[PDB]
């Protein structure tokens, strides 16, 4: 006699939920986080050189602190401070102090 | 519609059919094809394009200096929550997108389907429609595929559609 | 701590993926990275509305 | 088939533009994409869903398509992009993936095109086994267009045969080579070879020649 | 990135079968649909086959339909092709490559993507010829400067030539083959030299025939 | 749609009906209650939602100072702009979405109604319908509820439909 | 619809009409006038309309500084960074918002008419009515003018449609 | 017997590329530059006052 | 060098229109200046979807 034919669309037992202009939270099928916010916790090593100064400042090595010889005509990418670093030389300071780090960094 | 139909595997939208050679059910490539690239124009949009950036201003201090730091620290803060900002609003612009144009392409499927079948079916309001024919699968076929005729199956839908 | 792999971005704590737009690991960043936002996460859909059966 | 013009040119930094026609059975209904082939190696992906660009791809490559017309262009055309590039699309008729003819953009080549001609001789091993082949090469010359002369004691031969090898990736520099081949009845009974270049970067045809000694 | 071990190419006699097969690692293969392609000597690029991830779909080119077979192993990741009744209008490369298809051909799981993951393989070449693969013969051609090699009377084509057990690399043209009217290949391969080395460091060609256990070494210089 | 109707106050959509028993109006409840909902939605985005700052630079200036007074009315002009262009498109686009959403509610309803009446009425295309039978305000109100049934009144509006 | 019409030069909708005079094309006057009146709005939304920004910081540095430097960069890269961001936002909202209206004022026609017809027509699906009575130009003047009365042609048009 | 009506919409044979949220890459009848980027290469002594 | 026309926005490599919203020659601006964006081109859309015939 006659036949019916529906129109329709799928779906998931488990979809995620996002945010649209229209609605604060609906329902999708598969989303995806665009925030990363997870790290490993180490530096990595490349493709930017690298150049751990643990024990010493760039200032520390840029004077010649003893314990900094190490970085004598070294260049680098980055230079990793640490929470380590002391100075154990002759008691300095330096007026404007950040601009010349900064300048040298 | 009413809901969706979660034994669809290969495709997104598709069809259902009862007829006197029983129940049966197939997805469309075509629009779920169509939804799949623009959701993947959109993802080679966002992900992957990251610019460089090197050498900036400092942004924690272990001292107390004034007016500098005080500067330092409003410049980092006002770029944080403008950038925020523009987060917040470019997902939920897009993901709105996404909605939109997903159902768009259901409604597409359903008014090709609907103008193909000119006067043999009625559209019962539930995403389903009345065919008036006795219709087998090859004639679902010829459906879907796009090669339905109507003049063939035209007088016996209008009969069966009007007395 | 120095490892030995390969990332683009660096932060304070610790090297990170460069491929979601944004990040909220740290705010001090060196190389290709993703901008430095408040939420926790934001999520961007890859599939219609999902009204289950 | 998809229908792609045989040549493309330009100058470098010009934007140059290839297009692509279908039909309604592969392009009116899917999506195109585009392959990069550098002569001697795999071709390599550029565009996809006709205006999409993998990882490795940089933004000066773009695509575009209408209708039963699809575009790909390139922006910053440089020294590196001498190469074939192939339009290609899915027809659902043939149930299958159609590519299309292939398309050959050149660049301005400043047309310096001076050829560093040589004329080489048969060695020893060669007439030994009963063989000689007397050889002549143009490199870094331009434009693809030329002629050689030969003259076999200034006399024309037919059926001679060279290679066209395509331009360099950083000099944009053309290069051909053509050998004469014979045994040594047709070689030991002529003295004096000679190949006269026809080109379009000199006033008028050039010899140079070899004789037996 | 993608390490594919490709094999199955050479000679085949008119009439006969060629059989190739690419094993790939890098990556999920269980979830990719492939392709076969093929491009003669000269110019082209026509498709010959295409396999779903589960083999649940196969489709030829009209050209190379009812003689044709394309298979895959998900266990030993290895995607295969084999066509039978060869004629010299399949005398080409062959390349086992991903190329973007129509959704279905790919998983569930890859269907949405910012990647678009893809790859060609190296060519497999397979000639259609009479036998007698003869091995290569290589002379020194010697007189700003120009010297060179020219290796003559090989056949099959898969050649390669390098300078000095790979020192010279620049100035080097090595030519495309030309083939004639008997079965036999040449290859030219030059470089500019200056005339002020004719004596400095004289030059060495090397040049490497697999289809033969060919490695000949020559030396190219003036009287 | 012609225009409003500005006698309806129970309700923001509706249907107006002319049958032998009279004219009569009444609005629809479950489309308005869906525009209402969207609308205190945004404004529950919208309204209330303010974060804290305390301690910033200083932003006016009694005496000459140069660089830094420069630099300083720089940032916070900047800021300023960027933030005024955010609240303008962030109106504008707000105030586009409930255009949109109010027509899209409409038309919601109007196609709602125009399936349920299947063949039994005509599209006179200025938002009215023209049913074909005798329609009382218990017929009315079987529509406007959801519960009208086609196949009871098919017959006589198909013969007053095509005869 | 297929394709669009080159031939079109005194607007940019249209009507093609194939009857036993001939055929013919006529453009629309009004969807051509709003899309155009939408589109020159948007212009000058956009288009003059510029502020004034006098005295600034500096932004090219021939000399080694540090601190100060490095803060005014950071802010005019910052600043330039967003406004950037704003600017391709813009262009691409503005212009899905074009294509969107042309859309649908071209879709706003295509309804528009078949209201018009009521049952004297059929919708073929690629864009063409099939109108079931002999209808002369003076015929089609009065559709598109908004004069025809499906009455006059109704019994004719039902005749031949069904029987 | 019965006549065919059609509903187009115009076309030109060279539109331009634009960007939109659905499309990168997406051609239109015509468009205008929003980015001035070409200037003469000198300064105006109008409307401001110049001290060179 | 100084010349002698009409423009209310001055650039260092010289006096450029005030009309289109944005501007890539330079920013630093004198005026009723476009603002400064990376873009080389944005390109506004007026007119309809264009498939030719
Ligand atoms: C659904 O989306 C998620 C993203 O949240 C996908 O999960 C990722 O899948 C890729 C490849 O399969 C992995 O490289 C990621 O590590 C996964 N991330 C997470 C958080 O699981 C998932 O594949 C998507 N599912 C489908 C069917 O597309
Ligand atoms: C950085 O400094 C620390 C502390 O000064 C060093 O640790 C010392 O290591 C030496 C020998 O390895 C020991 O004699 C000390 O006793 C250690 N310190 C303490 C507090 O116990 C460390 O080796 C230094 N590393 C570098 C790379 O400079
Ligand atoms: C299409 O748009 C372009 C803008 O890119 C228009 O070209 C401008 O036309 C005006 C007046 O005709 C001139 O003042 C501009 O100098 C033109 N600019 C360019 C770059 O050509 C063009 O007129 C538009 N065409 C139509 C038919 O409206």
């Amino acid at each position: 006699p006659g036949a019916t034919l529906c129109l329709g669309h799928h779906a998931v037992p488990n979809g995620t939920i996002v945010k649209t202009i229209t609605n604060d939270q609906i329902e999708v099928t598969n989303a995806t986080e665009l925030v990363q916010n997870s790290s490993i916790g180490e530096i990595c090593d490349s493709p930017h050189q690298i150049l751990d100064g643990e024990n010493c400042t760039l200032i520390d090595a840029l004077l010649g602190d003893p314990q900094c010889d190490g970085f004598q005509n070294k260049k680098w990418d980055l230079f990793v401070e640490r929470s380590k670093a002391y100075s154990n030389c002759y008691p300095y300071d330096v007026p404007d102090y950040a601009s010349l780090r900064s300048l040298v960094a | 519609i009413e809901n969706g139909w979660e034994g669809m595997v290969d495709g997104w939208y598709g069809f259902r059919h009862q007829n006197s050679e029983g129940r049966g059910q197939a997805a469309d490539l075509k629009s779920t094809q169509a939804a799949i690239d623009q959701i993947n124009g959109k993802l080679n949009r966002l992900i992957g394009k990251t610019n460089e950036k090197f050498h900036q201003i400092e942004k924690e201090f272990s001292e107390v200096e004034g007016r500098i730091q005080d500067l330092e620290k409003y410049v980092e803060d006002t770029k944080i929550d403008l950038w925020s900002y523009n987060a917040e609003l470019l997902v939920a612009l897009e993901n709105q997108h996404t909605i939109d144009l997903t159902d768009s392409e259901m409604n597409k499927l359903f008014e090709k389907t609907k103008k193909q079948l000119r006067e043999n079916a009625e559209d019962m309001g539930n995403g389903c429609f009345k065919i008036y024919h006795k219709c087998d699968n090859a004639c679902i076929g010829s459906i879907r595929n796009g090669t339905y005729d109507h003049d063939v199956y035209r007088d016996e839908a209008l009969n069966n559609r009007f007395q | 701590p120095i490892g030995k792999c390969n990332s683009e971005c660096i932060t304070p704590n610790g090297s990170i993926p460069n491929d979601k737009p944004f990040q909220n690991v740290n705010r001090i960043t060196y190389g290709a990275c993703p901008r430095y936002v408040k939420q926790s996460t934001l999520k961007l859909a890859t599939g219609m509305r999902n009204v289950p059966e | 088939m998809l229908t792609q013009p045989p040549s493309a040119s330009g100058t470098p930094g010009q934007r140059v533009t290839i297009s692509c026609s279908g039909s309604s059975s592969n392009i009116g209904g899917n999506t195109v994409h585009w392959f990069q082939q550098l002569p001697g190696t795999a071709p390599k992906l550029l565009i996809y869903t006709n205006s999409l660009r993998p990882s490795g791809v940089p933004d000066r490559f773009s695509g575009s398509k209408s209708g039963t017309s699809a575009s790909l262009a390139i922006s910053g055309l440089q020294s590196e992009d001498e190469a074939d590039y192939y339009c290609a699309a899915w027809d659902n008729s043939l149930n299958g993936q159609v590519f299309g003819g292939g398309t050959k953009l050149t660049v301005l080549g400043q047309p310096k095109a001076a050829p560093s001609v040589t004329l080489f001789p048969p060695s020893s091993e060669e007439l030994q086994a009963n063989k000689a082949t007397l050889v002549c090469l143009i490199s870094d010359f331009y434009p693809g267009a030329v002629t050689v002369a030969w003259k076999a004691d200034s006399s024309p031969v037919k059926a001679g045969v060279e290679t066209t090898t395509p331009s360099k990736q950083s000099n944009n520099k053309y290069a051909a080579s053509s050998y004469l081949s014979l045994t040594p009845e047709q070689w030991k009974s002529h003295r004096s070879y000679s190949c006269q270049v026809t080109h379009e970067g000199s006033t008028v045809e050039k010899t140079v020649a070899p004789t037996e000694c | 990135q993608v390490q594919l071990l490709e094999s199955g190419g050479g000679v085949v006699q008119p009439g006969r079968s060629l059989r190739l097969s690419c094993a790939a690692s890098g990556f999920t293969f269980s979830n990719y649909g492939m392709h076969w392609v093929r491009q003669a000597p000269g110019k082209g690029l026509e498709w010959v086959a295409i396999i779903s991830f589960d083999g649940s779909k196969k489709y030829y080119a009209n050209s190379v339909k009812g003689r044709s077979t394309i298979s895959r192993d998900n266990s030993k990741n290895t995607l295969s092709l084999q066509m039978n009744s060869l004629g010299p209008e399949d005398t080409a490369l062959y390349y086992c490559a991903k190329l973007p298809s129509p959704y279905y051909f790919d998983s569930r799981f890859v269907w949405v993507a910012a990647s678009a993951f893809h790859f060609w393989g190296q060519g497999i070449l397979v000639t259609v010829s009479s036998a007698s693969t003869k091995g290569p013969s290589v002379f020194p051609l010697a007189p700003t400067a120009a010297l060179g090699c020219l290796v003559k009377d090989y056949f099959p084509e898969p050649v390669t030539v390098s300078w000095n057990s790979g020192a010279l690399t620049s100035g080097v043209h090595t030519f495309p083959a030309v083939l004639q009217s008997s079965g036999l290949y040449s290859l030219s391969s030059v470089v500019t030299v200056p005339s002020s080395s004719l004596g400095t460091q004289t030059y060495i060609c090397n040049v490497n025939h697999k289809p033969s256990n060919t490695k000949v070494d020559k030396r190219v210089e003036p009287k």
